């Protein structure tokens, strides 16, 4: 739900430029025991509200995982890397999801985001960081209906500066 | 075309490990504040064999 | 097309046994080069005829590499390794596809078999080889109209065999 | 089964896939027929909807 | 070289906690054109002085790769993911090498990191990130001579809070 | 210990085409749970005698995993594609361990060969296969002293034929 | 060559192998034979430092 | 045992492709501060066939 992000230090902002054609985006997911999650997405405004469409799907996760059994606790946040290849957006994280035991069950996404504008109408961003946090609210009714939060801020390396001048 | 508060509407349709599902979605946020929240219903395929998390990123 | 096999050396071949029920199957092949396909498939009996359902869902392919430009050649047999876990059937194999002027491209595929029959009906084979010949005979239109033969085989490693009587 | 003489020699098969790649959607059909213990067979894939493919078609080979 | 971190937050730092004695990491990085680097570390204290002995086996580099061909640009700055796991610390990063032509050459990195202390005399750090930005300063010779700069931070993700109380 | 291989079919054989120069090989295992295991080899030949010398890394192996409870079983036979690439031959398998109890634990080899001739006074091999099958045949101490045994051939597909005259 | 006569039958090696996994150093040696054009070979590895070795050694059978 | 200034001393042996090499590295940093600066020089296989940047996260 990329249009929902603040970004900081002046990168532009390919989602918001998208407007009114919109974007689309398409992902695989691969967990570190052999799951697989694959999905694309159109994302329109049709007057005041944006609408998304997905399809995914999912396969190879072990029977006996956190998955399958619905033994997961949540997602940390992460940190995607976002950068310009062949005139769209590329992203990858790798992302952790907390489960019983003390164990991490991380993943790795692998992104590309598609504005429907031609790219000469926008103004890329340079190679950036897009942190999100997402945060279960309530699963209202189990297996059925669930309430989920996203912070997410678009920044460079504040942490750790450069001796050379690079973002 | 854009809002300080801003709607948001969805319709999934998947397959994970041969259990079909659809969900539909209604949520707002901020755009520019980059904070959303929304509420996900499961319906078909309803409850879900496996963990909500790995449709969090796809919402 | 897994109903379409010669299994030798005694194996069992689950898809048979999995009739008239049927089966699905479900993979994701992972390119060298970036690409994922990923596929969810039903398989059914309709009468006498096999009726085929499939879904597939592609990204992340390069635009610069052989599939975006259409510039493949032909795929080199493949040996897919096909084993039981969680009461299923997992295959993996290694595809490498001869691009004109001799280059290979390879992919990796995971895939998990389906018996819509309770494994309790079922027997399983034990660890094999499954080998698959895929020959696209014509292009007849652009773009438009294929066609496909394929040859395969379920067997054990024979050319290079056992001294203690193992498959 | 006693002999070959008992087994089906051949197969027909059909097929629906639709599919996105790289953005790109399309849909096909497709006939064949196979001989099931013999472990060959053939068919013919028409793309109905996104054609021509602007792909190559052998990413959809161990799909069809 | 690892004891070089500011932390921030009130993280542990797993790596000053391990002297005298010192610590030891090995890594493989994945990079996304088939090369792997291999590498394992022993980092130990000499009176006043950090002493790191390294082994290297790096392999499958393409012959036309912007590595073999010693044509990369820089790396960005990286940000890995740090947690327990088997009472010692894991490590993930995705890393992008700058290259000639607007291309990110990307890598995956898999780390564990082990103290010499036992992990019952720790302070253990929960999952937090690790920024690290490298710069050659300079070349001094051609293939022979290289000056290095790091700086790094040990953090969690301040930029999009929680609301939930999470770190 | 690639020079001992039944090459069929008038396939060439690249590693005793090498000699008296010998050849070297470079690996990385990546295994299904995490682990990964890297490794050079120089093969030499010193009057009648083939001598190796290897350097190994392993890292990231799982402390409750087979590998790092010494629970393995035994490897199922391995099929590698092996072809050419920047005047180089690669190679690739997927390899299975049968743990007792009949689990598989899996793994992918991503190999390159580097004969010390020059490509120029070689004949290559076209794309094909090559069987391996490993038996350790007694654990003869701990631990300690191992005795294995290698069958391998270079192949086409013989079971699956083209039906164009395809190899 | 003429005829398999004038091929030699058998063929010896020696192997060093020294190495870290997870940590554990360890160092082989190793001696064996076999059939260059049969593809048959055996071998005898031999843990010298590092031993009993701490993992399988099924994870060096495609080095040793 | 650590202080606000600190030196380190290095020593690399690899094969990268084939092509062994050899290095030995000085630098100091600042521990607390979390920076560092390093000279490394290549004693054996130079000058490197391959980027130096594949050994950057090594030194």
């Amino acid at each position: 739900s990329k249009t929902f992000i603040k970004y900081v230090s002046g990168i532009p902002d390919y989602f918001k430029q998208s407007f009114p054609e919109g974007f689309t985006w398409e992902r695989t997911t691969t967990y570190e025991d052999g799951g697989f999650l694959t999905a694309h997405q159109d994302t329109s405004l049709d007057g005041d509200c944006l609408v998304y469409k997905v399809k995914i799907l999912g396969n190879n996760f072990p029977a006996d995982g956190p998955v399958m059994q619905n033994k997961a606790g949540r997602w940390e946040p992460a940190t995607e890397i976002v950068y310009e290849v062949d005139g769209v957006l590329r992203g990858q994280s790798l992302m952790a999801l907390k489960c019983p035991g003390g164990r991490h069950l991380t993943c790795h996404l692998h992104t590309t985001y598609r504005s429907k504008k031609p790219a000469s109408a926008l103004k890329m961003p340079g190679f950036h960081f897009e942190d999100h946090r997402i945060e279960i609210m309530e699963e209202v009714e189990k297996g059925k209906c669930y309430k989920q939060y996203e912070a997410a801020v678009g920044r460079y390396c504040d942490a750790a500066p450069s001796k050379l001048g690079h973002n | 075309f854009l809002k300080k508060t801003m709607p948001f509407k969805t319709t999934i349709e998947g397959t994970v490990n041969g259990h079909y599902f659809k969900c539909t979605g209604k949520g707002e946020g901020n755009p520019f504040e980059g904070t959303q929240e929304m509420k996900i219903e499961v319906i078909e395929g309803g409850p879900l064999p496996f963990a909500f998390h790995i449709l969090s990123t796809s919402c």
